[PDB]
């Protein structure tokens, strides 16, 4: 394994993770309906879920890969040519199978990386955040050429631009991973081990329950529909989660420089810090019950956002590289992968339960009134 | 890339002592446990003693009671101690680290061997 290998394999691992993560960076960024990102979401984390405990076929990834490029083709189809009523159902049916398809080749993509010398676990991660902000930084450059006409509340140019992109690099990904690829071919109980590691898997599903329970519907779905915020300002607000997000998630990994020495720091005081994170309920809520100026302000809202992506992915990683610190009777190396087993399953729950208790908020009178 | 190096092998008597060193020079914090692993001759790795980052001790049954293994966390060397050694521990002892990849929703963990060095006793 040389270097041009090693490169290409890189490369190949990067894109696959940027082509799965393109569809919900776009489905973020077109300012799609809600119900349709609580769909792909549920579909994901049940797919996620159910593929962690079962060895799928690690041959079906290039498959479930082109039915992903398949359903973005029928996305611009019905958004061509179908009337409301099925552009909804079929809209919905294929963002759940969207979300299902996109776990499982998440899973596939990680479970090969993994099963190899010289992990690519990182480069995958990079890829998905380097999907983040290429999504939020094409649509930028989008939106100043392009009408927006909005057909079904979704701008038709950019839907297509948006997902033309996301189809060509989904099969050259394909083609990456076609060349590149070969897809030929005493513990504890875990009681013992729930009760041992308790305290990383609440630190975790309490971070990701909090931010999926805000960013979607409230984030600036609700700023939108309570300030009239333009379209265009509405880029820059969803899109900016999206690049803090992935660029938080780094300085727990170069801890050894001096700056970043206090941001991995224990697992008890992470449970006070996901305590100071509930006090952006109330910031999120202000920002769409008030109509005095410094909150209708797009800095401000770019900024609100902006913190909240930060502490998400910074306390989404910590988990993950402090736990072990912590561990006091798991010390077989087995437990260990195990236990990272339930970390990621308290996450998929945290996503899972983040976007349905959005709708806890659509009970209270948030929404500024029209007039 | 991860370099290990491991010093302190060689030929003694029955019922001797022996200190390993091992330190790693390329990954600094990630490491989360360290531990020694033994191969004999015409035989298969084996899992001999590991320290974790939180201060966990473990060790294979046949060697409970006579090795000690002791961590220094300010240059991540990792030191072992063995006591009252006998004809049967006669192996290779190699190093080994565990670091984690986790850049976030996704923890992957992997295995960094040092050339280990070759300990026999006899007499």
């Amino acid at each position: 394994l040389s270097s041009k290998q090693h490169f290409m394999l890189s490369l190949t691992f990067i894109l696959i993770g940027l082509s799965s993560l393109n569809v919900w960076n776009t489905a973020l960024g077109l300012n799609i309906n809600f119900k349709y990102n609580t769909f792909q979401i549920t579909g994901l984390v049940c797919s996620s879920i159910v593929a962690l405990f079962v060895e799928i076929p690690k041959i079906m990834l290039p498959f479930l890969l082109g039915g992903l490029s398949i359903l973005c083709a029928g996305f611009q189809i019905s958004h061509s040519f179908f009337t409301d009523t099925q552009f909804d159902t079929y809209c919905l049916v294929a963002f759940i199978v969207i979300g299902v398809v996109a776990g499982l080749a998440q899973t596939i993509a990680f479970n090969i990386g993994s099963t190899m010398e010289d992990n690519m676990g990182g480069y995958m991660s990079a890829g998905i955040g380097i999907s983040g902000v290429f999504i939020f930084v094409i649509n930028l450059l989008l939106d100043q050429f392009v009408s927006p006409e909005k057909h079904y509340g979704v701008n038709k140019a950019k839907l297509l631009a948006l997902y033309i992109i996301c189809e060509l690099c989904l099969i050259l990904a394909i083609v990456f991973c076609v060349c590149n690829l070969d897809l030929t071919n005493a513990t504890l109980s875990y009681m013992e081990l729930f009760k041992d590691s308790y305290k990383a898997i609440l630190t975790m599903f309490l971070v990701n329950w909090l931010t999926l329970q805000l960013f979607p519907g409230v984030g600036h779905k609700k700023w939108q529909e309570s300030h009239n915020i333009s379209d265009y300002n509405v880029t820059i607000i969803v899109g900016m989660f999206q690049v803090f997000d992935f660029l938080s998630r780094y300085p727990p990994n170069l801890t050894h420089i001096k700056i970043f020495k206090n941001f991995t720091f224990s697992l008890n005081k992470l449970l006070v810090a996901n305590s100071l994170r509930l006090l952006f309920i109330p910031w999120f809520i202000l920002n769409a019950c008030v109509d005095h100026p410094f909150f209708k302000n797009i800095v401000q809202q770019c900024v609100c956002m902006a913190m909240l992506a930060f502490t998400n992915g910074w306390f989404n990683t910590v988990p993950f590289l402090v736990f072990v610190k912590e561990l006091k009777k798991a010390k077989k190396k087995k437990e260990i992968e195990i236990i990272s087993t339930f970390l990621v399953i308290a996450m998929f729950v945290g996503l899972f339960c983040g976007i349905w208790t959005t709708y806890i908020y659509n009970l209270f009178n948030i929404v500024l009134p029209k007039p | 890339q991860l370099q290990l190096v491991e010093s302190g092998g060689g030929l003694v008597q029955a019922g001797g002592s022996l200190r390993l060193s091992c330190a790693a020079s390329g990954s600094t914090s990630n490491i989360n446990v360290m531990g020694w692993y033994r191969q004999a001759p015409g035989k298969q790795r084996e899992l001999v003693a590991t320290i974790s980052s939180g201060d966990a001790l473990n060790y294979a049954n046949s060697v409970e009671g006579r090795f000690t293994i002791s961590r220094d966390a300010a240059k991540n060397t990792v030191y072992l101690q063995m006591n009252s050694l006998k004809p049967e521990d006669s192996a290779v002892y190699i190093c080994n680290a565990y670091v984690v990849s986790s850049y976030g929703y996704r923890a992957s963990w992997n295995d960094y061997w040092g050339q280990g060095t070759q300990v026999t006793v006899s007499s």
